């Protein structure tokens, strides 16, 4: 809930950390069009928690929401804000022409259609330098057939209809094997020990029996781990035992 | 304004063992461990 | 030795990242920088 | 991928030469999410 | 082919309709290995 996106070409990153990720106050606050996760379900985001956390942020033709799919290939996946095959992720995204759309259009949001290679997963390229589209070179500001980003894409009121301004927020998480610093809502315990118990540290649940470890886990260490890859120690986020 | 200075004079050393790194936020111990 | 520059380009024309440390902290900035051709930290006793 | 990772280690050492053939691992330091390409480097001396 | 071979991290992080779609992948992997072993048990077995 912010007055105006940031453009495609050049898409925002904040990183989300030493707070309580409680977003029914956001689902209740606004509604929105699409909410595809990826290696989550959305219905267990109460019970998790989340290592370091970023916000990828721009406002985009609705058409191009199919493009922000796990290292799907388009204009703006091959040029712009590609993410990768193994993002683990929600994308979430509303319209937008009842806030930033104008009856004389708006020309604020650049994009882009054209580069000498496809870019890599989350990198950017903010470059203004002229692109050689056509055959021969090209300098300065002027080329045949030449271009850098294209016309950013005219929003008005009434004529996008499945094609005006959409703003997109992708939360690109990874979770449960790192000091996590982005937690859902649910309220900790006390601890116990010497008893069985249905334990979950960061959101790392299971069942089992909680002793005092003789193990000296460097300060980067959250997790301790076994020949099976099952977690054998953890370090109590709460204390650091 | 900006100044040319700092020459250099390369040499080469043999790094036997060096270099090598915690790959992961995991605790492991008493285990031969392979990694890529 | 105090720190290093990372880039593509080193120019400005792309971004590019410093390094720079001192007797008390690390900054770490990633930016359009321009970098001349021999970057160091020229620390000097300031009368002033 | 668009993250700068750094690792580092301290390593004691007597008048036995340099670079010793024993052994040593690095701790992971610092995690910067920075999104650019990197395709060379330099280092900076300070002079006082 | 599963996300993680650790059977709680799929039940932490899916609900039914998908999370049995990534169990199934190690309920067939597992089974494989003790069919494997229980064969090679009978094989070695009628050895001794
Ligand atoms: C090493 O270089 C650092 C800059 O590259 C420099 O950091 C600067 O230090 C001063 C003094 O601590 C800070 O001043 C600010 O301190 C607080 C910050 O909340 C404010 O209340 C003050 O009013 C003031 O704004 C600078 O902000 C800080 N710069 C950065 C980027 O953090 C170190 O001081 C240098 N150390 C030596 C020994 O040279
Ligand atoms: C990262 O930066 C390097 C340096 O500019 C890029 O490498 C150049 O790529 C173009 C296109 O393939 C070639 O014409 C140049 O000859 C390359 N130079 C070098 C030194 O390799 C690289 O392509 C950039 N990567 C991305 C994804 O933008
Ligand atoms: C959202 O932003 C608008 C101004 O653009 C403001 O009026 C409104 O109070 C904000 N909503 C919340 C929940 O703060
Ligand atoms: C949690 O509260 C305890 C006191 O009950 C405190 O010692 C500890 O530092 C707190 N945890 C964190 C993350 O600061």
């Amino acid at each position: 809930n912010a007055t105006r996106f940031a453009s495609v070409y050049a898409w925002n990153r904040k990183r989300i950390s030493n707070c309580v990720a409680d977003y029914s106050v956001l689902y209740n606050f606004a509604p929105f069009f699409a909410f595809k996760c990826y290696g989550v379900s959305p219905t267990k985001l109460n019970d998790l928690c989340f290592t370091n956390v970023y916000a990828d942020s721009f406002v985009i033709r609705g058409n191009e929401v199919s493009q922000i799919a796990p290292g799907q290939t388009g204009n703006i996946a091959d040029y712009n804000y590609k993410l990768p095959d193994d993002f683990t992720g929600c994308v979430i995204a509303w319209n937008s022409n009842k806030l930033d759309s104008k009856v004389g259009g708006n020309y604020n949001y650049l994009y882009r259609l054209f580069r000498k290679s496809n870019l890599k997963p989350f990198e950017r390229d903010i470059s203004t330098e002229i692109y050689q589209a056509g055959n021969k070179p090209c300098n300065g500001v002027a080329g045949f057939n030449c271009y850098f980003p294209l016309r950013s894409y005219g929003f008005r009121p009434t004529y996008g209809v499945g094609h005006q301004p959409y703003r997109v927020v992708v939360l690109s998480f990874e979770l449960l094997h790192a000091p996590a610093t982005v937690c859902g809502p649910k309220k900790s315990t006390n601890l116990v020990k010497n008893k069985c118990v249905n334990f979950n540290f960061n959101g790392l649940t299971g069942t089992g029996v909680l002793t005092e470890s003789n193990k000296k886990f460097l300060p980067f260490q959250q997790f301790g781990r076994d020949i099976a890859d099952t977690t054998d120690a953890v370090r109590d986020p709460q204390t650091l035992e | 304004q900006c100044v040319n200075l700092i020459t250099r004079t390369q040499s080469y050393t043999n790094s036997f063992t060096r270099g090598v790194y915690y790959p992961d936020k995991v605790f492991r111990s008493s285990v031969l461990h392979s990694t890529q | 030795i105090r720190g290093w520059i990372f880039g593509t380009t080193l120019d400005s024309k792309t971004q590019s990242l410093l390094i720079v440390n001192n007797a008390t902290n690390v900054v770490i900035k990633v930016c359009e920088f321009q970098f001349c051709n021999d970057p160091f930290l020229d620390v000097y006793y300031h009368k002033n | 991928d668009g993250y700068f990772k750094i690792y580092s280690k301290h390593t004691p050492i007597n008048l036995g030469r340099d670079l010793p053939q024993g052994f040593s691992a690095l701790e992971p330091l610092v995690d910067l999410p920075i999104g650019i390409n990197i395709t060379r480097f330099q280092t900076l001396l300070a002079l006082h | 082919g599963a996300i993680s071979s650790v059977l709680n991290d799929i039940l932490s992080r899916l609900d039914k309709v998908e999370a049995e779609v990534q169990i199934d992948r190690l309920i067939t992997g597992r089974l494989q290995s003790l069919q494997t072993y229980v064969t090679q048990q009978l094989i070695r077995a009628a050895e001794i």
